[PDB]
RNA sequence: ACCCAUAUCCGCAGCAGGUCUCCAAGGUGAACAGCCUCUGGCAUGUUGGAACAAUGUAGGUAAGGGAAGUCGGCAAGCCGG
RNA sequence: UGCUUCUGGGUCGGGGUUUCGUACGUAGCAGAGCAGCUGCUGCGAUCUAUUGAAAGUCAGCCCUCGACACAAGGGUUUGU
């Protein structure tokens, strides 16, 4: 049937997350 | 001669004990207990017959806003006597007593426990009822 | 050894047991257990509660 | 074997729910081959299936 | 010797002590089945709907403490099994459990 | 960086193998040292912890406030049946280690001692010691045993005796008796082995070993508590409420650059069921057991010189989770390690004990025999009946 | 014809999400608030069996002190008709 | 840890202890009172006696030698 598509990009580790942020 | 045995302690830094004499003070905020070494995150606590540092929170303005030395007489926490009785009181009570041992007030309301009366002789002399 | 009676109940308190309670006015009471302690602190009449000794002395059982 | 068809049809004939439809546990094969409202009315007249009474709700 | 009908009083409390509220009465049924398998060595134990109602009379949480059970070992009817005999478990209505022995009744 | 506010460490490095002990009976690691001036005597014993009660006694210590007062203290009842001697063992002294030389069992060995050599007594054919007991009624076997004892006169240095408990008089469920080596410290090796051969196949009571007001050591296994967390075991400080990944845990294990966790880091594991050896326990009384003469039995074990009652140390309704004590018993100050029905090793004191608190003579006044199963308020059955009166059931 | 929604729609699906409306008992109660029951419906929501270890999540209770903890009365608790 | 010396575990019951606090029924010229009949009969919360009564009590409490059946079994393995 439907071929499950490529897993949608979940914009995580970027800049809006304050979980992981290096040295600024 | 006869030293003081250990008793249960239930008045840490923060307790307001009522002042059981005729000076004029109503409350006594315990600020620190005299004679405790200390350890990380342990509140110094005072039981029956303990020399403590207090401050008159409310009462006469001559007594407020200054540090007094005090002796804790009565506590509500049940403490074990040596003969095997758990004698506990109604309220938490102390008196203002200087660094040498002499009292500031004349009379003492309420009963004074014998664990405090054997240690402090001048408090036991002014006390009418004992324990 | 002084076997003192209970204030609320009237039972024979032995020196190994009991919890003694002294008020601000005096009149030092002895209590056998926390049942009698809670009954006295909630101020119940010993002559009305059935299992006490004062109820038996009142109603002649 | 399979009596949900007969229970639904008996509820539709008796004009109530299928909770109150009491089917006969002894005569299972006699009910299982009815498969029609005309046979289920014959089962009503025979008394094999019985309308359950209403569970009481007291006002006293 | 084989066909034996006899009475017992089960104390459900000493077997049901420990379990939680939603798992008291089915566990009570399970220990009654284990009791029947314990006295009578038959794996085929068929307990009665009257005793089902007698256990589930109050609720799933409050289970009665003592109960009265007629335990009967019976020879097997048709639809034969490797289990040679079975055990029928029946409720007996008794008002008070004061001085109730395990009476071995006769047929 | 360093720690800001320095703190003492939670736990001890001396006890860090906190694993479940392999042995269940308390093994003596070190017996007291012998000296030829002292006569021969047993230096250890194996009791069973029965229960706990009060005590009332006079305190005789000069200078204290508690002088001549009636204190109460926690005491342990340890039921101590007399043990049966069923063998001896000699020990030669090697530079590698104190090595056992030759073990000589007894002729008549009771079935309670026969239980120990089998794991499953029901399937076993009870055929132990059958070819060994034939050496005591033949001419050559007695000569071989005399050669064995004559070699043990010469070459053995330490002679321990084998004694097993008497489980039949005990109210426990098990029947498998515990065996134990007890080192005899006394005179020379020949006199020691002769006294052990004289005490072979004999009862050993408790008064021959211990006495009144003697400081003893208690060896025993801790009450088991299972797999517990680090807050429950090492008693560390709890993390506050706002922690996401748990609060009854250890927050930081160690530093970065040590790439391993050290052995001293408090972790979660086994709490309870640990072999321990507590020192300096004081015996208040070695009580006599039940004995029958002139028809009626004599049971006034809790009777002191000041009580003058007929009551026993068995409380009302028996001890909690142990049963009734019928054998002779001992009564120790404080609390001892182990739960109810736990085997418990008594030992004489290693340290030369000369202290003012240790050399106090105890005179008992009152022994509380109330029902420990609940809040008891009566001492004995006749006092309870005299207080209650005639009941409905009576 | 049927589904009209914790299985018939849309969310990759028998997805704790979303979707426009009608019918509207008895007691307790101011109430269409919360709880139980009557008509109707259901098997506890992609499973169970055996023990109740540590960490947890959701609930609770603590003698004496009553914010001394913490960046901060955060959370919980007190008052409640 | 236990699993046939007419001996042992277990089930039930009985005592021992202990928790709560006086059970259903019956009686009462006890009961604030109310109603009907010429003192009696009904409603009535609560109180007293029967009644330190009733209920629970090892699942991880203590003795039973009082009734009961069970318990000398089944399978896998190992040698100088
Ligand atoms: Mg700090
Ligand atoms: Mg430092
Ligand atoms: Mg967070
Ligand atoms: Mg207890
Ligand atoms: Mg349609
Ligand atoms: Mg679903
Ligand atoms: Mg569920
Ligand atoms: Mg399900
Ligand atoms: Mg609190
Ligand atoms: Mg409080
Ligand atoms: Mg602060
Ligand atoms: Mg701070
Ligand atoms: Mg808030």
């Amino acid at each position: 049937d439907p071929v499950p598509y490529q897993p949608p990009f979940l914009c995580q580790w970027g800049r809006h997350q304050p979980a992981w942020k290096p040295l600024m | 001669s006869g030293a003081k045995f250990r008793i249960s302690l239930g008045l840490p830094v923060g307790a307001v004990i009522n002042c059981a004499d005729n000076t004029g003070a109503k409350n006594l905020y315990i600020i620190s207990v005299k004679g405790i070494k200390g350890r990380l995150n342990r509140l110094p606590a005072a039981g029956v017959g303990d020399m403590v540092m207090a401050t008159v929170k409310k009462g006469k303005p001559e007594l407020r806003k200054k540090v007094h030395p005090a002796v804790v007489i009565r506590q509500r926490k049940s403490y074990r006597r040596k003969d095997g009785v758990f004698l506990y009181f109604e309220d938490n009570a102390g008196v203002i007593v200087n660094n040498k041992g002499e009292m500031k007030g004349s009379a003492i309301t309420g009963p004074v426990a014998k664990e405090c009366a054997d240690l402090w002789p001048r408090i036991a002399s002014n006390a009418g009822s004992i324990a | 050894m002084k076997v003192e009676l209970c204030s609320f109940s009237g039972y024979k308190i032995y020196p190994g047991h009991g919890r003694r309670y002294a008020r601000t006015d005096g009149k030092v009471f002895q209590f056998l257990n926390a049942k009698c302690e809670s009954a006295f602190l909630s101020k119940r009449n010993p002559r009305q509660i059935n299992w006490t000794v004062l109820y038996r002395r009142k109603h002649k059982k | 074997s399979m009596l949900r068809l007969q229970k639904r049809l008996a509820s539709s004939v008796l004009r109530c729910g299928k909770k109150k439809v009491w089917l006969d546990p002894n005569e299972t094969n006699e009910i299982a081959n009815a498969n029609s409202r005309q046979q289920i009315r014959k089962l009503i007249k025979d008394g094999l299936i019985i309308r359950k009474p209403v569970t009481v709700h007291s006002r006293a | 010797n084989e066909v034996v009908t006899r009475e017992y009083t089960i104390n459900i409390h000493k077997r049901i002590h420990g379990v939680g509220f939603k798992k008291r009465a089915p566990r009570a049924l399970k220990e009654i089945r284990k009791f029947a398998m314990k006295e009578m060595g038959t794996p085929d134990v068929r307990i009665d709907t009257r005793l089902n109602k007698a256990v589930w009379a109050k609720g799933i949480r409050n289970v009665p403490y003592r109960i009265r059970v007629r335990l009967s070992r019976k020879r097997n009817e048709d639809e034969d099994s490797p289990n040679k005999l079975y055990t029928l478990v029946t409720y007996v209505p008794v008002t008070t459990f004061k001085n109730l022995q395990t009476v071995n009744v006769d047929e | 960086s360093h720690r800001k506010f320095s703190a003492p460490r939670h736990g001890s490095l001396g006890f860090l193998p906190r694993k479940r002990s392999s042995r269940h009976r308390g093994k003596v690691k070190s017996f007291p040292k012998d000296d030829p001036s002292k006569p021969v005597h047993l230096t250890a014993f194996l009791g069973y912890k029965a229960g706990m009660t009060h005590i009332v006694r006079e305190v005789d210590r000069p200078g204290s406030k508690v002088n001549k007062k009636e204190v109460v203290e926690a005491v342990t009842i340890v039921e101590t049946p007399p043990m049966v001697v069923v063998g001896i063992v000699g020990y030669v002294e090697t530079p590698r280690g104190l090595r056992t030389f030759k073990t000589v069992f007894a002729e008549h060995i009771s079935d309670e001692c026969k239980r120990r050599f089998y794991k499953n007594w029901h399937k076993s054919k009870k055929k132990a010691f059958t070819k060994y007991c034939k050496k005591w009624q033949d001419d050559a076997g007695k000569r071989q045993l005399d050669k064995d004892f004559s070699s043990m006169k010469k070459y053995c240095q330490v002679i321990r005796v084998l004694a097993h408990t008497q489980m039949r008089l005990l109210p426990l469920r098990q029947k498998k008796a515990h065996l134990m080596e007890i080192q005899v410290n006394g005179g020379t090796v020949a006199e020691k082995l002769d006294w052990a051969r004289e005490r072979l196949e004999q009862q050993v009571p408790v008064s021959q070993v211990f006495g009144q007001d003697e400081m003893i050591d208690v060896i025993g296994v801790t009450k088991g508590k299972g797999y517990k967390g680090v807050t429950s075991r090492w008693h560390t400080k709890k993390l506050p409420r706002k922690t996401h990944r748990g609060l009854r845990k250890v927050a930081c294990i160690g530093a970065w650059h040590p790439a391993r966790v050290a052995f001293s880091v408090a972790r979660a594991g086994q709490k309870g069921y640990h072999h321990r050896t507590e020192i300096n326990k004081k015996i208040y009384k070695i009580g006599q057991g039940y004995l029958i003469k002139d028809g009626k039995l004599i049971k006034n074990n809790a009777s002191t010189d000041y009580d003058l009652s007929d009551k026993s140390i068995n409380p009302l309704g028996g001890f909690v989770h142990y049963g009734e004590v019928t054998n002779d018993f001992v009564m120790l100050k404080g609390c001892v390690v182990g739960t109810k029905k736990r085997v418990l090793t008594l030992r004489k004191s290693l340290l030369v004990q000369t202290k003012r608190r240790a050399l106090e003579k105890i005179d008992l006044k009152f022994i509380d025999t109330t029902s420990k199963f609940g809040h008891g308020r009566f001492q004995t059955v006749e006092e309870k009946k005299a207080f209650m009166g005639p009941l409905k059931k009576d």
